[PDB]
């Protein structure tokens, strides 16, 4: 109770959670000829020196979890990368869309004047007057 | 530090004075060995929290992967909007009258996902076009001639 | 000193960062210098749209009038 | 460290904005796109303008953007 | 990665060093077989959230294509 711990606390002592856990036989292999060489004196002789368990605490398993997340992360962002691509194509198609229809519009509005502006607004009116109609969570205020 | 990381010397160390002092009472010693070595909880905590800071700044070095990723990105999307903005600008230098019809439909667009919403929303009764008397009714109109 | 590791990692992700962000305002800027800025009217009544469709579903956001 | 950073980024942000910070407004725009999302779900009680819904047609700041492009 | 993509040779490395040991215990190793092999919640979640973004990407192709018929409505 008393040799075995303290070779073991001992031995720990000069290893990080990293040298603990990636050189494990190299943490046995000091356990085991420290506890060998304390326990020749008591007349005992170990058969097998093993390091069956080993882990940390709450926090650090967390901060560990925490950094392989963020790996997956950086893999997700190439995905992201490619559907940003899709988004290019899709965006620079609309925009072609909406230069094609500002052009007419300018060609019209050119020499018509905004007529059809002022037009529309009073529909759009007409138009969400009727959207919102049916809606209790929206109150008018006069103006002031 | 020093008691973690020697614990084996001080073990010794206690085992030598120890020797020393039990010789007198008669008293023989085959072994003192440290089974307990712990501290308050603070400085645990603060132990713990400087290695979560280490794995912390492991973790930053994907943060690095990752930025790559969103430089890309950012590239990719500016093209896009380059693009967009040369073939746009040109339509809408001559006349921007296209903005206001599509601002009017983009109203029209949100007064529908307003409609269903969770919000409230406390609207100008402006909106209704309803005060005939009001200076503002031939606005527009007279922003015609 | 780990906190300080972070910062330089921090600082190499922040440079790329910035030389996407750099590369994107090149490119934007050389569009618009020549074309206008009439890109930026439509993606903010895009944004308005897309802005109005996300604060939807969300009981604890009103809409009060100007003033 | 972070300055060092922060001048580095500042360089060649400035050098490409110099000629048109376009880029700035494009962003801008983005990040309020960015921040409604993040306020969709927020635990916080929001009290926003009805301007943002561009709902008042008749309103003398109907043309603003557009003649902003004139 | 390693240990999911590299399974059997996994099993092969620690069969091997198992033999080693348990020779010196008069064992004999038959077979040695990694049934389980699994991660955390967060590791996992964050797996199917990269594959998730992969499948978003993939769906993106169709916005290029409801794009071209919303240009052709807009003009």
């Amino acid at each position: 109770p008393s040799i075995t711990t303290e070779i073991l606390k001992s031995v720990v002592a000069r290893f990080d959670a990293g040298e603990l856990i990636t050189q494990r036989e190299l943490v046995s292999r000091q356990v085991s000829d420290d506890l060998t060489e304390r326990a020749a004196t008591f007349g005992l002789i170990l058969d097998d020196v093993s390091l069956t368990h080993l882990t940390f605490g709450k926090e650090f398993t967390e901060a560990v979890e925490a950094k392989q997340v963020a790996q997956q992360e950086a893999e997700r962002a190439r995905f992201v990368v490619e559907k940003a691509e899709q988004q290019k194509k899709a965006a620079i198609i609309s925009a072609e869309g909406d230069s094609k229809a500002a052009e007419l519009i300018a060609n019209s509005l050119a020499t018509a004047g905004d007529g059809l502006i002022e037009l529309r607004k009073l529909e759009a009116a007409e138009d969400i007057a009727y959207q919102l109609s049916r809606s209790r969570n929206i109150t008018y205020l006069p103006a002031g | 530090s020093q008691l973690i990381t020697q614990r084996a010397q001080v073990s010794l160390l206690i085992r030598r004075e120890l020797t020393e002092r039990a010789k007198d009472f008669s008293l023989i010693l085959d072994d003192v060995a440290i089974t307990e070595l712990s501290f308050s909880r603070e400085y645990t905590a603060a132990v713990e929290a400087k290695q979560v800071a280490q794995q912390e700044a492991q973790r930053a070095q994907f943060l690095v992967e990752k930025a790559k990723q969103e430089q890309r990105q950012k590239i990719v999307q500016a093209e896009g909007e380059a693009e967009a903005a040369k073939m746009l600008g040109e339509a809408l230098s001559k006349n921007p009258g296209y903005i206001k019809l599509r601002k009017i439909r983009a109203a029209q667009n949100i007064s529908k996902t307003i409609a269903t919403s969770q919000n409230r929303i406390y609207l100008t009764a402006d909106n209704l076009v309803l005060n005939l008397q009001d200076e503002s009714f031939t606005r527009g109109s007279d922003s015609l001639i």
